[PDB]
């Protein structure tokens, strides 16, 4: 629409997605730096991929400071280019390259606060993200962090229907998905932010399982094996098995020892078994953990 | 009730209300279509209903496809010979957006009896995408209905199924239904289903949520009540056949009420 590839100057590759490569480019008329996600259709036999149709349609309508902006979509000849705003790095690269002595608590607190704002905006616009992980969270030089990669995202209805199973990168996947539940909702995105919260503190994933059952087991060893009291219905869930080992819930202060009381409170509510009890992004913004929050720079 | 998003249902409803006004087709685009008519559109929609039941597609997918078609026909003149190609690409787009397991393109070609080619379906897919500017996350009658259903005291499956049938019946007849918003047809449908099954009326709780009263719904409700009375006679019968099935509690077999007391 408002643009053609004549006006972009490629700068360097910055990444790779399921359907192509991402470049950093420069608008030669305005100066603006962007990310071009190329999607090829010439080498597509089922027309425009469903991932791109969702990514584009859903991002069009999510205008918010903590959701990366789709600036444009260009259909050249046999090709489809998504123009996105440019951010310098993702959260995973930052915890790995500049958080050796750690991420300072103000910056964790600022980032989690912004993530919750973005996700609340998603959920208020009937959109599940379904792949929140540090790789998919983009940071700028001004202290902003933004949800990105909406390729697995989905417009939901109220109430929710059965959607695609086995969504969410495994380390970030909620128990209700692992147990094969008929329905999942906005709480699966909170579970992911919960894992991410912990990961920002430690710089290591909280539950790095190598299979569905190993993931469950790791969750259960940390938070205790759930039962009917903590999670009504759990024992009747499709992939629940009675033979599941029954691990005791360890004291939460031992799960992320550097975390203060408010942090632990918030984290515990993000990682509640029961999706009904699990805190929403909207309610989380008011949690005392954020009482003193600011927006400092990377 | 996290499956019913208690913390977000209002935000969502408000947003869908905003989006239905922005995604609305032009009432009476058919007058400005030289070569096609409401009656042709009715044939296409009825076909899309059968395609959906054959491939066991969601109701939402049907609703979206009709939405795409109506909006597309609002800016593009289409010869009668190409009307089915448009509908086919609409159904493919809606299926890729809403279906866990969409049919393959080759299956969309197959259902058109090789009237069109794989190349034609795909080029039209691109055209519809361009004309709609990828604005595909459109509110449907169905999205409103499912929220209205949360206000039943208590839930009744015959009520739910009858509402979806009536809302579906509306999709066939651009005249009059193009003049109503999805949220209003869903309200009329829900009240009529409720009145028919249980004798009850549009709840006060839905007055609170929507702002609509039986007064604001009356015009649409008079039309829907006729559509319902006359449905055994309509030229298009695919929805009635579909709603004979147990999956939908056989609701098309229920007798419509003779009067509304409205
Ligand atoms: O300019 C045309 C366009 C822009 C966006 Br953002 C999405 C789809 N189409
Ligand atoms: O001219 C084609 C093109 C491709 C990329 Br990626 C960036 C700019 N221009
Ligand atoms: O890796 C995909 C991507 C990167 C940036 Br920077 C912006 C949008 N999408
Ligand atoms: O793959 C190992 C495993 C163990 C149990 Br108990 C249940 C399912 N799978
Ligand atoms: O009744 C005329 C007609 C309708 C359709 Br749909 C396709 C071809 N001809
Ligand atoms: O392939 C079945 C069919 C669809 C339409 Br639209 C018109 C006639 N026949
Ligand atoms: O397809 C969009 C639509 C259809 C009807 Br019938 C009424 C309002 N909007």
């Amino acid at each position: 629409g408002p643009g053609s590839m004549e006006n972009f100057q490629k700068v360097e590759k910055i990444g790779e997605g399921t359907y192509g490569v991402v470049y950093k480019a420069r608008n030669k008329l305005t100066g603006e730096v962007v990310a071009l996600k190329k999607i090829r259709l010439d080498t597509e036999t089922e027309g425009v991929p469903s991932t791109a149709i969702r990514e584009i349609s859903l991002l069009k309508e999510l205008n918010h400071p903590n959701i990366v902006k789709l600036l444009d979509v260009i259909h050249t000849e046999n090709k489809l280019y998504l123009v996105f705003e440019f951010l310098h790095q993702d959260l995973k690269k930052f915890m790995d390259a500049s958080a050796l002595t750690g991420i300072p608590l103000p910056l964790i607190k600022s980032y989690l606060f912004q993530l919750l704002q973005g996700l609340a905006f998603c959920h208020s616009h009937r959109v599940l993200h379904r792949d929140l992980k540090p790789q998919n969270l983009l940071i700028n030089t001004e202290g902003a962090i933004k949800l990105a990669d909406f390729g697995l995202a989905r417009a939901f209805g109220v109430p929710v229907r059965t959607y695609t199973h086995e969504v969410v990168t495994l380390w970030y996947r909620a128990p209700e998905i692992l147990l094969g539940c008929k329905y999942y909702s906005t709480a699966v995105d909170i579970w992911s932010l919960g894992c991410i919260f912990a990961e920002m503190v430690t710089r290591r994933a909280l539950f790095p399982g190598d299979s569905e059952i190993d993931q469950l087991f790791r969750i259960f060893r940390t938070l205790g094996t759930p039962d009917e009291v903590v999670w009504p219905g759990v024992t009747s869930m499709p992939d629940y098995k009675p033979s599941f080992p029954k691990w005791a819930r360890q004291d939460f202060s031992k799960v992320v020892p550097p975390l203060d009381e408010d942090g632990r409170s918030l984290l515990s509510q993000m990682l509640h078994y029961d999706p009904n009890k699990r805190i929403s992004a909207k309610a989380a913004l008011a949690h005392p953990f954020f009482q003193d929050v600011t927006k400092p720079v990377p | 009730g996290v499956n019913e998003v208690p913390d977000y249902h209002e935000d969502i409803h408000t947003y869908l209300r905003e989006m239905e006004v922005k995604c609305k087709p032009k009432v009476g685009y058919m007058k400005k279509q030289p070569d096609i008519t409401n009656s042709m559109r009715a044939i296409l929609v009825d076909w899309l209903v059968e395609v959906g039941e054959e491939y066991k597609l969601q109701n939402e997918t049907l609703h979206l496809a009709v939405n795409y078609i109506d909006r597309f026909l609002s800016s593009m003149s289409v010869l009668r010979g190409k009307l089915q190609l448009v509908g086919t690409a609409a159904m493919l787009l809606a299926s890729k957006f809403e279906e866990i397991y969409p049919p393959e393109v080759a299956e969309f070609v197959y259902i058109t009896d090789d009237t069109y080619t794989k190349k034609q379906v795909l080029r039209m897919e691109h055209l519809v995408l361009k004309v709609l500017a990828f604005d595909l996350a459109a509110p449907t009658i169905n999205q409103f209905l499912t929220q209205y259903f949360l206000h039943q005291q208590p839930a009744n499956c015959k009520v739910e199924s009858l509402a979806m049938f009536l809302g579906e019946l509306s999709l066939i007849d651009a005249d009059p239904y193009l003049k109503y918003l999805p949220s209003v047809i869903a309200a009329a449908a829900f009240h009529l289903a409720l009145y028919t099954v249980t004798g009850q009326s549009w709840p006060e709780s839905l007055v609170q949520k929507t702002g609509y009263t039986l007064e604001t719904l009356k015009p649409c409700l008079l039309d829907l009540h006729q559509t319902y009375l006359r449905a055994p006679q309509h030229a298009q019968q695919s929805i009635r056949e579909k709603y004979k099935n147990s999956k939908y509690h056989g609701v098309s077999l229920l007798n419509p009420p003779e009067t509304l007391n409205v």
